[PDB]
RNA sequence: UGUAUAUAGUUAAAAAUUAAUAU
């Protein structure tokens, strides 16, 4: 992840756009990219954006826990499941 | 289009736009820098300028000598260039024929006195 | 194995006000407050009868 | 003023031959040959230790290790005092060996010398590796001014800059001439104390194992509730009193003066005295660790 | 993944041929060529036939030992005239071998000057036959 | 690099340059000779012309010649035509020399005998004159 | 069954220079950054979690703040209120006192003469629980020669021959910059500096007619509180109630933080006060080498979760909460 | 085993275009020998898996049998001063010249009537006296002349 | 690729104590040997001494500065530290002169002093001009100018392809080409470039359309062996092998394959230049390039050659915009006797015989 | 004819060098030239990899004993500032 | 260095040979006997990943 | 030559002879 920091920050942050609106827009391919070209990725404050008022997101991360790598391709196989 | 070619074909045009910007902005600031005071902090200087870098010779933590290479092109010297005539060619240049076979680099210590920097190797 | 959910799973609680009633605004489990504490801005407009 | 390049009757005499750039069969190492993209420089190598290729460049957030990229907006005690916030440049190997930039350049000047009134001719000490580093003539100014130089005491040239720094085991008598150690009995107390922290340093002092000379060291019952005190000595009749500062010990004194010792024996090497051999080295410098 | 492999941009497809008229080829293979009977590396030819054999004694200034001298019997008569080609290919029997070798006739080491008036239909076919009874049995059988 | 990059022999294509390189294999590059069986998309070579054999591609030279010298046109059908045009700026070539080689160098070509007697009147009166292109290749519209 | 054309292991796929450069991992692996730090590896939800975390307090602005250093401050008027408070309990020592009249030199400066019978509470009362020493002197010298009061300062330093204490290495400075604050010329300095080289309180290795310039070019850098010429003479503080990197640090290492916890600041203090049979004490050697890179390097369970959650120490305040004005700078 | 690939790139053409021409003499090809030893060398087989001058019989020391032809003709004792090959030794003979063109650097391209070598011993040291033949400019190396001491003149 | 890898800093540790001279804090308004003490006091942080004069440094760079001017002889090269290289001027390692389209036009063998064969293709420079200065954004490292050729009636080009050369000024050119200069190495639109523009001993890099096969199969496109002659095949005397393994079943990318064998554009890196004839244009090169007579092909400079700047100080300084000849000089008068330049010895020795080390002396030839 | 590297370091920096001009028994005009004829040594021990980081180290008569002279909260030294 | 297979095993065999933090994992390592005497934890590699060893 | 019973190590020449850009 951070060999990929090297090359361009801001590609760190869209891969991770790309994994969560992949994750349920994979269906058919319009709705998988066409979101990801909404959101503005800038590795510094400067941004030709104030043009538009980009009004503040007020949001506070909620989990305070740490972010655990699940790997793609990572298959589970059976639920809790009542039934058992 | 992959995932890597596609986040480029997305941000390529907007890279530009951005860098783009910056020097349009680059020229707002060249202006309330006019009447404004000598310079600021204002990421350096604040003209269109870059510092020199007395800094770029080092020892490397191997012992061995590395020279930062830096070259501060000057945008109007380069217009200066693609406006007037080049000078006609000196004759001692082109009527004397480049040397083919580079030869190898011979030490020697410079004059009477033995300063000579590498501080060794014997 | 069976297809992955591609549901729309809902989003995680926002943070409720500073407490600075003293009256344990903070106490979650309790009979007296409904779980949400939302006095959010013209709320006192919606007074309610 | 000679020339850097062996000449071709020079190199043909040695029985050696001219390295071709030429048609050889040899590799005549080009790599950018077909990676680089874009205009490439004429300073040989300039993008190998990227990869070879150059290709995304226009970044400024590197991954910085202490001291890098955008380390510079952080306090660590050594690239505090170590590099200029400003110069602080990309990861570790997008190194720059080569950084291209457009605008007017500005040079700014050189600083100058502080607290030294210009023109004023120094004598110049002249230093280089040869002094092995017992030598004096090694952990001094290079360049001596008259500024420097402290009148109120005898001095010659100003005094050292640099001192070693090694711990000091035994109190061998390197230039002092009376190590006198006076304490007033009277004064009592249990536990450590800085009675008992002084009387054992004369004891540590005595040892059979110090190199100290015995009958130098002096004791001094006193009267009237003297705080013990530590007097050294040296040649030229300058005393010092190592400040007995609380939670002190033996180790520690033992170390107050003789590391004090280097630079008062440095002050008396300054006013002139001349100084004699010393047979310990608690600084090893002839030494090598063997196995 | 693919490749393009065939480039056929205006700068590449594009041909001079048409505008080479402005050149004149030729008349500038002669002065090449007399910028080098001039340094000495080459005497001018006007020979078809009276040239079909000789006798050159080659001086190949080989710095092996010293230069070779070898009489010689040429049989090609490369190009006719003084241009570039050259090639005398001039047989040459060394002592007991037999080397079918061709001077490039432009190499300031390679010199020769062949002499007319056996330049005879029959003392050629003395050698051809010399060596190709040479050829023939020098297969190692 | 000093040998020639493609050795000795390769075959380019058709559409391509001379791109002379010090080889020891010949090639013309050019057609000046009158009345020969160098077919090919070369330089030096005529366009060959479909057929069965370079055998009975020259018997199609022959009938093809020997009908355009008896009625002065002869409407050719493709690769031929480009092929006949020179070889009637060949005849031409034939007939204007004149001398007991080239009237031979006719008979062997022609099936018949009363062509190469009219081949070397009416040509040197005709075109004493022009000195090449004699042969005119207008095409017509509707391909067969 | 053997010698192939095409000899090597270069692979088919893996060619991009960016993404997998052709350099041996054996030459490649030492960049890999394991101690990386500016892409940092602390959230904004911790920095608040790592304060209580470490039994640290938010107090409001007028008690302290952590400044624009990141360095926890009293507010004086908040810092009298203390000795007000505290100088009767039996744990406020000896250079308590005198740090309190320290931090009321920013008010002594710009109040000086309703905070001036706080510096002398503070020195009369200072002698009456501990005889007399020279942290209560050096301090209120220095508190007189803010005052502007060089007469005090004088009033001041003759008293310690007085009191048979030989002035300290400080109380010529304390008296040197209130002969140069109180708009009296050199040699009124001078004379002073002049006094300590000979008795060896203070010590100048240079000539001594140039020490005592870069004595007083450091002195006109910290140019008084009301003038506008240095660092004192600067007002701005970073008005923080808790700093905005709890993890920034004071040495080489991630284990040389700043922000240390209670329940360490108190087992700290405690070995600097006691007997130190270990390290030795009062010298430029420190035994104790600094090696803070040979040391463990590795996320620990605490580097993932993040910080332990332990309650806020908050007051339930019966105080009022009034909010009922807005105050700054002092 | 110096192979090519014909690719219309790489590819040996036949000699006669320039140096590093072509055909190294694949394994064996019947040498001729031109020592004053008991190798009457109507055959000397190659062994060695190439053989050129380009090929530079300077780097290789290219092992080879004799495939005698073993005598003119010889007698005496059982055991005799050795120079005379037995039927089936092998020796690191050295080449001399060849039947092909043989393009040099100046363009200069010879071609021999027969492809002869001498006999060499394992250690380079010829196992002959003179030599009744010329030898191109590929000797004068001294990896073989500094024992090749010149027989005689070259070509 | 080793050999290639320069000397390797990390930039972790270029700092005070690495930098080969004095080290300078800026700030902002003047250099100087020490950090900037922030103004703000409370923003230093506890322990950590802001120096204002440090008899360390301020001795070791006092012994710099004065020992250059004392003893100047030796400390000559130290004076890269404080006289920076100007802008223009031909830097050594910066700059980079455009190239000049060419044409093909014949071979020549042609030989040295010493009888080193070479095989010489000349091609011809019609009528190099600069068309049009370009850029990308006006960025930095990416400047490009323009070169015509071959001067050519305006009705050969297509009428939009002219209508360019028509509003430049340029008299219409038959072709163009970019070449990627650094921003010191421009010219004026218009300037009319001659083949002196290089020289002798220079390395040229050349770039045209190899001489295109047609559809050639795969055992001459590349090198592929099959099919015993005489030996069984029923019908395999070419035919390619195993496309994929057994189990990829997606025939690996690249395979090579048959294919249309080469109509590409082609390159030699770094073929040396061996003659100018600057009264006909022409430039020999002592190499066979393998495209059809009168194929377009552009002619950089070889940046590189081994590890060494080609333009350096000890091998030679090109006319650096672009030589531009004098006015009193013009061709119309001189003849190709006059207008002929050749090269340095390209090969040390006579090739045909090995090195002189190799070769033996009668002294060792006498072993004895 | 010891470890054929031959130059293989040639560096030492400006720091942890000592100085820079000497000459062995001849001088050059300054009427003062008596230099060294001094020796050509390897840097200080292994150069940075045992140590990469070092403490700011002041004039040694500044160094030993360091005293403690104050102003409001900063400590004040005739060459050193710092906030204690 | 041979990967006492435990970190429990190791054991510190010469008066110079101690422990060492080398990037997470106990080591030993010695002056004399430089390799002669080292051991190392078994433990991941010092620059290891979530998907190649685990 | 270092080293010790023989003797290393950067390199260079030569050799294995060939060059490579989709909008
Ligand atoms: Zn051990």
């Amino acid at each position: 992840l951070s060999e990929m920091y090297e090359r361009d920050p801001c590609m760190v942050m869209w891969w991770y756009l790309k994994d969560e609106v992949n994750r349920h827009f994979v269906r058919k391919l319009k709705t998988r990219t066409a979101p990801l070209e909404k959101a503005w990725l800038y590795e510094d404050s400067v941004h030709p954006h104030a043009e538009k008022n980009p009004r503040p997101l007020v949001w506070t991360d909620t989990a305070t826990m740490g972010w655990r790598y699940k790997d793609p391709t990572f298959q589970r196989r059976w639920s809790p499941n009542q039934f058992m | 289009d992959s995932f890597k070619e596609h986040y480029h074909r997305v941000h390529l045009p907007r890279r530009l736009a951005l860098q783009r910007y910056i020097k349009r902005e680059e020229a707002r600031l060249s202006r309330h820098k006019g009447k404004a005071v000598a310079a600021a902090a204002a990421a350096g200087v604040q003209p269109g300028e870059v510092a020199y870098k007395y800094n770029r010779w080092w020892v490397s933590n191997d012992h061995e000598f590395v020279h930062q290479f830096a070259f501060v092109e000057d945008p109007d010297v380069t217009r200066e260039k693609r406006n007037t005539l080049p000078l006609v060619t000196k004759e001692n240049i082109w009527k004397e024929p480049q040397q083919t076979f580079f030869l190898p680099f011979a030490p020697f210590v410079r004059v009477v006195d033995y300063a000579k920097d590498p501080d060794t190797k014997f | 194995s069976s297809k992955k959910d591609r549901t729309f799973k809902v989003m995680p609680v926002p943070p409720p006000p500073p407490a600075t009633t003293a009256v344990e605004q903070r106490d979650d489990f309790a009979d007296n407050r409904g779980l949400s504490a939302t006095t959010r801005t013209l709320s006192p407009t919606f007074r309610m009868f | 003023a000679p020339a850097s390049h062996y000449t071709f009757a020079n190199l043909k005499k040695l029985g050696l031959c001219a390295p071709q750039v030429a048609l050889s069969r040899q590799p005549r190492l080009r790599p950018h040959v077909g990676h680089l993209n874009g205009l490439v420089y004429p300073l040989p190598y300039y993008a190998m230790w990227r990869g070879n290729h150059d290709k995304y460049t226009y970044n400024q957030a590197t991954p910085a290790r202490w001291g890098e990229g955008n380390t510079n907006t952080m306090y660590h005690q050594h690239y505090a005092h170590a590099k200029c916030p400003t110069d602080y440049g990309r990861g570790g190997r997008e190194f720059q060996f080569l950084s291209v930039k457009r605008g007017k350049l500005k040079r700014k000047p050189l600083p100058t010398v502080q607290y030294v009134d210009p023109n004023s001719k120094p004598q110049w000490v002249f230093k280089s590796w040869h002094n092995p580093l017992s030598a004096p003539s090694m952990w001094e100014r290079e360049v001596q001014y008259p500024e420097h130089t402290p009148a109120h005491t005898g001095a010659k040239r100003p005094l050292a800059v640099v001192a070693p720094k090694t711990s000091h085991k035994h109190l061998f008598l390197m230039h002092m001439e009376k190590v006198t150690v006076t304490v007033s009995p009277l004064l009592f107390g249990y536990g450590h104390t800085l009675q008992k922290a002084a009387l054992d340093f004369y004891r540590r002092g005595l040892s059979a194992r110090s190199p100290f000379p015995s009958d130098k060291m002096f004791l001094y019952y006193s009267i009237d509730h003297i705080t013990p005190k530590i007097e050294v000595t040296w040649l030229d009749g300058s005393v010092y009193v190592p400040p007995l500062i609380e939670g002190v010990k033996a180790q520690d004194l033992i170390q107050m003066v003789m590391e004090q010792a280097w630079l008062a024996a440095d002050r008396m090497s300054a006013e002139g005295r001349v100084l004699n051999p010393i047979a310990i080295d608690d600084y090893k410098w002839e030494q090598l660790i063997a196995f | 993944g693919y490749t393009r492999e065939r480039t056929n941009r205006h700068f590449f497809v594009s041909r001079a041929n048409a505008f080479f008229s402005r050149l004149p080829i030729s008349r500038i293979q002669r002065a090449l060529a007399m910028e080098a009977i001039k340094k000495g590396s080459m005497k001018p030819w006007k020979h078809t036939k009276e040239q079909i054999i000789g006798s050159p004694i080659t001086c190949n200034f080989e710095y092996n030992p010293r230069p070779v001298r070898l009489i010689g019997t040429v049989m090609d008569a490369h190009t006719e005239e003084t241009s570039i080609k050259g090639g005398l290919k001039v047989y040459a029997r060394s002592e007991e071998a037999n080397m079918m070798l061709w001077i490039p006739a432009g190499n300031p080491k390679l010199k020769y000057e062949v002499t007319a008036a056996k330049g005879s239909f029959e003392h050629y076919l003395d050698e051809r036959s010399k060596w190709d009874e040479a050829w023939l049995t020098g297969r190692a059988r | 690099g000093r040998p020639p990059p493609v050795m000795g022999h390769a075959k380019r294509m058709r559409f391509a340059g001379v791109d002379d390189n010090p080889s020891v294999t010949h090639k013309p590059w050019d057609t000046s000779e009158p009345l020969m069986a160098d077919y090919g998309w070369e330089r030096g070579k005529l366009p060959k012309f479909r057929a069965r054999s370079p055998f009975h591609r020259q018997q199609i030279a022959r009938r093809m010649v020997t009908e355009l010298i008896r009625k002065d046109y002869v409407i050719v059908g493709g690769a031929r035509a480009p092929a006949l045009r020179i070889l009637a700026d060949h005849v031409v070539e034939l007939a204007k020399a004149g001398d007991t080689d080239s009237r031979q160098q006719l008979a062997y070509f022609l099936h018949d005998p009363l062509m190469v007697d009219k081949a070397f009147d009416e040509y040197p009166r005709r075109f004493r004159d022009m000195n090449a292109k004699y042969a005119m290749m207008t095409r017509l519209k509707g391909r067969r | 069954k053997g010698w192939t054309h095409n000899p090597g292991h270069t692979r088919r796929g893996g060619k991009n220079l960016a993404w997998r450069p052709k350099i041996s991992d054996a030459k490649l692996s030492q960049f890999v950054p394991l101690a990386l730090v500016h892409p940092r590896r602390h959230p904004n939800n911790w920095q608040e979690r790592q304060f209580n975390a470490l039994g640290y307090t938010k107090w409001p602005k007028d008690i302290g703040f952590y400044n624009a250093g990141d360095n926890f401050e009293v507010t004086p008027e908040a810092a009298w209120r203390l000795y007000v408070h505290a100088r009767d309990e039996p744990y406020w020592g000896k250079l308590h006192c005198e740090k309190t009249i320290i931090t009321l030199l920013p008010v002594v400066e710009k109040a000086p003469k309703e905070n001036m019978e706080r510096v002398l509470d503070v020195f009369r009362h200072y002698l009456k629980r501990y005889g007399a020493d020279h942290y209560i002197y050096n301090a209120v010298m220095q508190a007189a020669a803010f005052a502007k009061n060089y007469e005090q300062a004088e009033q001041l330093f003759k008293e310690m021959e007085t009191l048979g204490l030989e002035p300290n290495a400080q109380s010529y400075v304390n008296m040197m910059l209130a002969a140069k604050l109180c708009g009296l010329p050199p040699e009124k300095s001078e004379a002073y500096f002049k006094r300590a080289v000979k008795d060896g309180a203070m010590q100048s290795v240079m000539r001594m007619d140039t020490e005592f310039r870069m004595w007083m070019d450091q002195l006109d850098r910290l140019g008084s509180f009301t003038a506008s010429s240095g660092y004192l003479s600067v007002n701005e503080e970073g008005a923080k109630p808790m700093p905005r990197d709890m993890w920034a640090i004071w040495g080489w290492h991630r284990s040389e933080s700043k922000f240390i916890s209670r329940r360490d600041l108190i087992m700290q203090q405690v070995r600097a006060r006691v007997h130190s049979g270990k390290e030795l004490v009062g010298t430029v050697y420190t035994k104790t080498r600094r090696q803070p890179w040979a040391k463990f390097n590795g996320m620990l369970r605490h580097d993932y979760n993040g910080p332990s959650y332990r309650a806020p120490t908050i007051f339930p305040d019966a105080p009022e909460y009034t909010n009922e004005a807005g105050h700054k700078a002092f | 085993i110096i192979r090519r690939k014909g690719s219309y790139r790489s590819r040996w053409g036949n000699g006669t275009e320039g140096y590093g021409a072509g055909v190294p003499l694949s394994d064996q090809v019947k040498l001729h020998c031109v020592d004053n030893t008991n190798c009457k060398h109507v055959r000397l087989i190659a062994k060695a898996t190439a053989e050129r001058f380009a090929h530079c019989r300077v780097f290789p020391a290219v092992a080879h049998r004799v495939s005698v032809q073993r005598f003119k003709g010889r007698g005496g004792g059982g055991e005799v001063s050795r120079h005379r090959v037995k039927p089936g030794n092998i020796y690191w003979v050295c080449l001399f010249t060849r039947r092909q063109t043989n393009t040099r650097m100046s363009g200069l391209q010879t071609n021999f009537d027969r492809n002869t070598c001498i006999i060499m011993n394992d250690q380079r040291v010829p196992l002959g006296t003179r030599v009744m033949y010329c030898a191109g400019r590929h000797v004068n190396h001294k990896y073989h002349l500094k024992a090749v001491v010149l027989a005689n003149f070259f070509v | 690729w080793y050999r290639c890898y320069p000397s390797l800093m990390e930039e972790k540790d270029r700092d005070m104590y690495h930098c080969y001279y004095p080290y300078l804090f800026d700030h902002g308004d003047k250099m100087s040997l020490y950090p900037k003490i922030p103004d703000n006091p409370r923003e230093w942080q506890v322990e950590q001494l802001q120096t204002t004069y440090d008899a360390i440094r301020e001795d070791k760079y006092d012994a710099f500065v004065r020992l250059r001017a004392k003893f100047p002889e030796l400390y000559q090269d130290t004076y890269a530290w404080d006289n920076p290289p100007p802008f223009g001027e031909f830097n050594m390692f910066y700059s980079v002169r455009f190239g000049m389209i060419g044409v093909k036009a014949f071979t020549c063998k042609d030989y040295d002093d010493l009888g080193n064969q070479f095989d010489c293709t000349a091609f011809w420079f019609p009528d190099n001009q600069i068309v049009k200065h370009s850029t990308r954004n006006g960025d930095v490292g990416t400047d490009k100018v323009y070169v015509g050729a071959m001067n050519v009636p305006v009705e050969f080009h297509k009428p939009h392809v002219a209508a360019f050369y028509k509003a430049a000024g340029v008299p219409v050119k038959h072709v163009s080409a970019g070449f990627p200069v650094t921003p010191d190495a421009y010219a004026p639109v218009g300037t009319k470039l001659d083949v002196r523009h290089f020289k002798p001993g220079q390395e040229v890099t050349i770039t045209f359309q190899n001489t295109d096969y047609g559809y050639q199969g795969v055992m001459f496109r590349h090198g592929f062996d099959g099919g015993y002659v005489w030996l069984g095949d029923s019908k395999w005397q070419r035919r390619p092998g195993c496309m994929g393994a057994e189990g990829q079943k997606r025939i690996y990318p690249g395979h090579r394959m048959a294919g249309q064998t080469g109509a590409s554009a082609e390159t030699y890196d770094g073929v040396p230049v061996w003659r100018i004839d600057y009264k006909n244009s022409l430039i020999y090169l002592p190499t066979l390039i393998d495209a059809d007579v009168g194929t377009y092909v552009k002619f950089r400079d070889t940046i590189n050659t081994k590890g060494y700047t080609l333009w350096n100080e000890h091998r030679g300084t090109p006319p650096f915009p672009t030589f531009i000849p004098s006015e009193e000089e013009d061709l119309s008068k001189l003849a190709t006797d006059e207008g002929q330049l050749t090269s340095p010895p390209l090969y040390m020795y006579f090739r045909d015989e090995f090195a002189a080390a190799q070769l033996v002396t009668q002294a060792d030839v006498e072993d004895a | 004819v010891r470890t054929e590297d031959f130059f293989s370091k040639e560096a030492v920096s400006h720091a942890r060098r000592v100085s820079w001009a000497p000459h062995t028994t001849e001088k050059k005009v300054g009427a003062f030239a008596k230099l060294s004829r001094s020796n050509f040594n390897d840097p200080l021990p292994v150069s940075f990899q045992s140590e990469p980081y070092f403490e700011e180290e002041i004039e040694a008569y500044r160094a030993h004993h360091r005293p403690d002279v104050y102003v409001y909260k900063y400590n004040v030294s005739p060459t050193h500032l710092s906030l204690r | 260095h041979p990967g006492l297979v435990p970190r429990d095993k190791l054991k510190l065999h010469c008066e110079f040979c101690r422990f060492h933090w080398v990037q997470d994992t106990l080591v030993v390592r010695c002056a004399a006997h430089p390799k002669e005497h080292n051991q190392r934890e078994i433990w991941l590699e010092p620059t290891w990943t979530w998907g190649k060893q685990q």
